[PDB]
């Protein structure tokens, strides 16, 4: 029945702080502060660091969980975007090399 | 008053002259068919008054009701037909109670072969409240078959009900019957199965009874079969009415609010008759359980126990009255809840505060027909709201009065135990 | 008047092939479910 | 008992008016604070009997 | 009156809760519809036998997508097959809502009404169900005159009734408007139930089967040795609870990131599976051979 | 046309329809209902959509004497279209109760309308085994000399399901049931484990009857079935050979494991006994609060 | 905070939330203890000055 109340669509949300392990403080990215019940068959294990959750838009809660990669514009490049500038390329500055 | 609440209203006079037998026929008369209505609810609700009165008495209300049975049962469709001959399926039920005339089994058996929608539900009642206590095979093997074959709602629970009502006092002849309903896969057979486990070891308190019950409210996931067997737990046990609260504290930890709603008419039926103040608190939780349906039976539940008792002896009878009024001013609450407060408050104060709900007489140490029929009709309600003017069967006054006996004639009572004033007069 | 207007997103990040995220060209990150026309391999990181 | 009770429940415990955070400014003698919820004014608001 | 009036309790079969759900979800966030085949006995008894869907002629639940010739011409194959019964309603889907019907989805039901007397508009969760059970109700429209003159109550009387509050507020104006709500019950043949019990055929084959016995061999080492880098925190972990109360301990010195869970929980994994192993493998040789 | 399907996944509600329409048309045995197979294919995943009745009539005098009514076909794969357009002809259901020699006679017709081979799913209608009762066949050709030149005969694919979410909890909302084809937890795959067992005896007796009614009962020798039965033989495991003791040693190394990771279990449900004997420390210093409490409230019962 | 106060038992005052509003000005309060840029307690449902008992 926990699983069926984390119906799309959902609205993001980022736990700020815990105060309780059903009760905690999420920084809502609409810019609203809540401090919000937590769900069960969720472990607070992972929510202790500062992370991406989801939250359910019409009341506050937070539903279910995403994993730390999701929610960011910025993503880790070097798949083939980096340049093709090594060390070798560089001329000298020796001591700043080092 | 309109719809179902006018065929409440004509039936709740016969509560008022029951015992009363003189100007009994004749406060129904202007109301009963071939004369002046304004309607069918009075046509039928009318007839359903009379059988109140005359339950004991009926041979002679018997015999009008049976015309009025085989007229409505050759026609259907037409809405006056069924109001009519649902009422008076109620008044010939009553009428007929214990008597086994065959005649008036046939004729309420042709109304459920006419396929009125309606009345086959109260027909299936009084059929089983004519031939009760025989467990006649022939009988069930007639009410069995016709509940597979339809699917028709209101048919099908009241034939499922008659199972269970030929069977009383049977013990360990009902055996037969209890396992094939709890083991048909339709709802309506195993919640009448449940019941009749409780009317056949009503009376003498089993083992066996017990744990057949206990499996059913966990083995069965569907809410009313879970309600059946929790009420049916009570009346076997209204011997020993000092263990109910013991097994049933249990039974209202539960997460199912439907077990909990049949634990309130379990101790209402073993210590209807005797107050109990380890019964109390057990309904107490019941009363402040935050579903509408388990508030309601609670407080019905509440009044049965500490009726016929004062306040000022009792503390809890003062908090309880006072609570009820508090339901009924609030539109804050349902009217699931409403109806629990108000319907409990009348059997409190019931009778001037001079009539009781006996568990059973002691004065020979039997069961007593009448009280038992009216309690289990009672506890059938959801399904219908009209139905509850069946505890007039089972209220009995409890009162001592001096008879000269060579004459029979009431000469004012005189105790051994003294008297003292009250001192009004002002 | 048979047609709605619709908001303008753009999947910030697969997190599944169900759920998807799409922050909204007015500020909050949704977290969205899909049409089933819409092809899965036409749904990344960029695109509107 | 508890585990099951209260998965049940918490369902209506879920649809919540919400909550917000604010910090006390100063108080007032009519029992009542003045509280600058984050992102948005001050409002002069009263407790309940919780604190 | 006709009828004293009250409700339905629809006993929807196996075939037709889950052919609506397939449609439905497969429709989303489009409007989705179609029509219900049934048969109305007793005084609120509608047994729903089948649904088929009608084809989208428009953008769904309006009377540009109902189209009079499709009507006609399923009604005309059904024959063939002995499917032909009378209309005891329509389907359709919100899954933008709850079960609560929309202005435009009304006025689609005041049409029906006219259709057949009885027939019922009944909203299909297909993702939006917010109990394990999957959330549908149904619903009929009678007009606004018998309402107001108050016969709304009487008509709700002599039945166990449904109350919902899912779009709280809304909900119930809605409700109050077109009627009532009733419990919706599911017909099931033990003929149907038992064949969605299996699911499986090659099951039989499959539990004396096993893999290649290398990754065993790699799983058994692979939790004994992940095992040691939990036990080590493991020691740490009760060094502390020092501290009052559980709320503070989980709070202050991350008692939620627990070593006792994962240990647990790991050499559990690890252990039941040796124990089918070698209850799969010992049963293998002496069997067969 | 392909015979690229190497298995074919199944909706709960293609099978759940396919049963259904048997009684809904009211045909009873030697009656048949046969309808229209909607869904996808040429791939190796076939999946299955859909299904609706056709009505069949089968006589049975001559296997050559048919009812089909062929308009009906083309005229509904037109309206499934406009719902859903991944609908298209891949075959047709056989009621059962059984496969019989004749649903070749029925195929040819049902080749002419697909680009894949028809599914011939044999649905038993009575429901027998403790799997499926879902045969799925499809119709290869190949050139194979067992007295014949070039010849179609019908190859068993698997049956399984696949669900959508919607479907899954529909199928779960029907059922009071947590499932046992499932292999999931200790308890579930040691039912599974006698399931097998039981599964492996009953093929084993069909195998034995069969020979019996060559030799005895007299049908033909068929060298290309027997020859197919003399490999099982010959892949059999041999022991009181190296290959035995592999085995020993292999069971050795888990025990000792399931020993070991015991062990590791028995300091965390000791562990635990000391924490609640902390709870129960609590316990009575609170119970002392309230028994302070209560001896000043009985004065007042004393007094009043 | 008060923004301007029009002379007619009306008042701009100026939530920080950002819209302004044409108020009106009742009791427990006078218009000469009201003065630009004075604080202003508002009645929520509709807006209106209520009084500023504050320090």
């Amino acid at each position: 029945e926990v699983k069926r109340i984390q119906s799309v669509p959902l609205v993001i949300g980022q736990f700020l702080e815990p105060i309780d392990q059903n009760t905690g403080i999420v920084s809502s990215t609409t810019g609203m502060s809540y401090v919000v019940r937590i769900l069960s068959t969720l472990d607070r294990e992972l929510l202790k660091p500062s992370m991406s959750v989801a939250l359910h838009r019409h009341s506050n809660a937070l539903v279910d969980i995403l994993p730390p990669d999701s929610d960011s514009s910025i993503s880790v490049m070097g798949e083939n975007e980096k340049p093709d500038v090594t060390y070798a390329d560089v001329g000298g500055l020796d001591m700043q090399k080092q | 008053a309109q719809n179902w609440a006018k065929f409440t209203a004509t039936a709740s006079l016969g509560v008022i002259h029951k015992g009363n037998l003189l100007e009994g026929k004749k406060v129904m008369a202007p109301y009963l068919p071939g004369s002046r209505a304004s309607s069918r609810f009075i046509k039928g609700g009318s007839l359903y008054g009379l059988g109140l009165i005359y339950a004991g008495f009926g041979r002679d209300t018997t015999d009008y009701l049976k015309n009025i049975i085989v007229e409505n049962s050759g026609t259907s469709g037409d809405e006056d037909v069924d109001v009519l001959l649902h009422g008076a399926s109620l008044g010939i039920g009553l009428a007929a109670m214990g008597s086994a005339n065959i005649e008036v089994y046939e004729a309420l058996k042709e109304v459920l072969y006419n396929d009125s929608a309606t009345s086959g539900e109260a027909a299936a009642l009084g059929m089983g409240l004519c031939m009760l206590g025989t467990g006649k095979p022939e009988a069930i093997h007639d009410m069995f078959t016709y509940s597979q074959e339809t699917q028709h709602g209101n048919i099908t629970r009241g034939l499922a009900v008659g199972l269970a009502l030929i069977n009383y006092g049977r013990q360990e002849l009902a055996d037969d019957l209890i396992t094939k309903m709890l083991a048909s896969d339709e709802s309506l057979l195993r919640y009448g199965g449940a019941f009749t486990i409780a009317l056949a070891y009503a009376g003498t308190g089993n083992n066996s009874a017990v744990k057949r019950l206990l499996h059913v409210a966990v083995s069965d996931s569907n809410d009313d079969v879970r309600r059946a067997a929790v009420i049916a737990l009570g009346f076997v046990l209204l011997r020993d009415y000092t263990t109910v609260p013991r097994i049933v504290q249990l039974l209202s930890k539960s997460h199912n609010a439907h077990v909990r709603c049949g634990t309130a008419f379990a101790l209402g039926i073993a210590c209807a008759g005797k107050g109990l103040q380890s019964a109390i608190d057990v309904l107490d939780p019941l009363t402040k359980d935050p579903v509408d349906f388990v508030r309601q039976a609670a407080m019905i539940a509440l009044s049965m126990i500490l009726i016929q008792q004062t306040e000022k002896l009792n503390p809890q009878v003062a908090d309880i009255n006072k609570n009820f009024l508090s339901v009924i001013t609030n539109k804050h609450q349902e009217g699931l809840a409403k109806f629990g407060a108000c319907v409990a408050q009348g059997i409190m104060n019931a009778g001037g505060r001079n009539v009781t709900i006996q568990l059973e007489n002691a004065d020979t140490g039997t069961l007593d027909t009448k009280s038992v029929v009216g309690l289990v009709m009672f506890s059938q309600f959801w399904y219908w709201f009209p139905l509850a003017h069946f505890l007039s069967l089972s209220f009995t006054p409890t009162t001592v009065i001096g008879i000269r006996g060579s004459d029979q004639a009431i000469p004012k009572f005189q105790m051994n135990c003294y008297a003292k004033e009250d001192a009004f007069s002002y | 008047l048979q047609s709605i207007g619709q908001l303008i997103g753009e999947v910030m990040k697969e997190l599944s092939e169900e759920k998807y995220i799409v922050k909204a060209s007015s500020g909050p990150r949704y977290i969205v479910g899909v049409r089933n026309s819409v092809d899965r391999s036409k749904l990344k990181k960029g695109v509107r | 008992n508890d585990k099951v009770r209260f998965i049940k429940d918490e369902l209506r415990l879920l649809q919540e008016p919400g909550s917000y955070v604010g910090e006390v400014i100063k108080i007032v003698s009519d029992k009542k604070v003045l509280v600058k919820v984050q992102p948005e004014g001050k409002y002069i608001v009263d407790v309940a009997k919780d604190i | 009156t006709g009828r004293d009036d009250t409700k339905e309790t629809v006993y929807i079969s196996s075939i037709a809760l889950l052919k609506m759900l397939k449609h439905g979800r497969a429709g989303v966030p489009m409007e989705v519809m179609g029509l219900m085949l049934g048969e109305f006995v007793d005084d609120y008894t509608v047994n729903v036998v089948d649904v088929f869907a009608m084809p989208q002629s428009g953008t769904g639940v309006s009377v540009e997508a109902v189209d009079d010739v499709f009507q006609a011409k399923m009604m005309d194959m059904l024959k063939q097959t002995g499917r032909d019964q009378m209309v005891v309603g329509w389907y359709h889907s919100h899954p933008g809502f709850g079960c609560w019907l929309s202005s435009v989805d009304v006025n689609t039901q005041k049409s029906f009404e006219q259709l057949n007397s009885r027939a019922v508009a009944v909203v299909v969760d297909p993702i939006q169900s917010v109990k394990g059970k999957v959330v549908i109700d149904a619903f009929r429209l009678i007009d606004t005159g018998a309402l107001i003159n108050n016969l709304e109550p009487r008509q709700t009387t002599s039945n166990t009734g449904l109350l919902n509050k899912a779009n709280i507020q809304a909900l119930i104006h809605g409700l109050n408007r077109h009627y009532y709500s009733l419990n919706i019950d599911y017909h099931k043949t033990a003929k149907e139930t038992k064949m969605l019990m299996n699911l499986h055929k090659e099951q039989w084959q499959s539990g004396l089967k096993m893999y290649d016995y290398e990754e065993k061999e790699e799983s058994n080492l692979a939790a004994t040795k992940s095992m040691v880098k939990i036990a080590e925190q493991y020691s740490k972990r009760i060094e502390e609870e020092k501290e009052l109360t559980e709320e503070e301990l989980k709070t202050r010195y991350v008692g939620r990131q627990d070593p006792k869970k994962h240990l647990s929980e790991t050499a559990d994994e690890t252990l039941e599976n040796n124990i089918v192993s070698v209850l799969t493998a010992g049963v293998n040789s002496v069997a067969i051979k | 046309m392909s015979l690229q399907h190497e298995k074919v996944t199944i909706a709960p509600l293609v099978l759940l329809s396919a049963l259904d329409h048997y009684e809904r048309t009211q045909t009873k045995e030697n009656k048949r209902c046969v309808g229209v197979i909607l869904g996808d294919a040429n791939s190796s995943t076939i999946r299955v959509t859909n299904s609706f009745a056709l009505p069949f009539e089968e006589d049975e005098k001559n296997s050559d004497v048919w009812f089909l009514d062929h308009n009906y076909i083309e005229n509904m794969n037109e309206m499934c279209k406009k719902i859903n357009a991944k609908e298209k002809l891949i075959g047709w259901y056989h009621s059962g109760p059984k496969l019989r020699a004749s649903d070749l006679k029925i195929n040819e017709l049902f080749k002419k309308y697909t680009q894949n081979n028809p599914l011939l799913l044999i649905v038993d209608v009575k429901q027998q085994g403790v799997g499926l009762p879902t045969d799925a066949y499809v119709a290869i050709e190949q050139v194979k000399d067992d007295g014949t030149s070039t010849e179609k005969t019908f190859l068993h694919l698997p049956c399984t399901i696949e669900a959508e979410e919607a479907e899954e909890i529909g199928v779960e909302h029907l059922l009071r049931d947590v499932r046992d084809q499932a292999a999931g937890g200790l308890s579930i795959r040691l039912t599974n484990q006698l399931k097998s067992l039981k599964g492996l005896q009953s093929k084993l007796k069909d195998v034995v009857e069969y020979l019996d009614k060559v030799i005895n009962k007299e049908l033909p020798i068929n060298h290309t079935i027997l020859g197919k039965l003399q490999d099982v033989f010959n892949l059999l495991p041999n022991l009181g050979t190296p290959d035995d003791d592999e085995i020993d040693v292999e069971n050795h190394d888990r025990i000792n494991i399931s020993n070991n990771l015991q062990k590791a279990l028995t300091v965390k449900t000791n562990d635990e006994l000391m924490v609640i004997y902390i709870s129960n420390l609590v316990r009575s210093i609170i119970a002392f609060d309230d028994l302070i409490e209560n001896k000043i409230q009985n004065k007042k019962i004393q007094e009043q | 905070t008060l923004e301007e106060i029009i002379d007619d038992d009306h008042a701009i005052v100026t939530s920080p939330t950002m819209p302004d509003y044409y108020v009106s000005i009742l009791s427990f309060v006078d218009k000469e203890l009201l003065e630009p840029g004075c604080s202003v307690l508002l009645h929520h449902k509709t807006m209106s000055i209520v009084g500023v008992l504050q320090d």
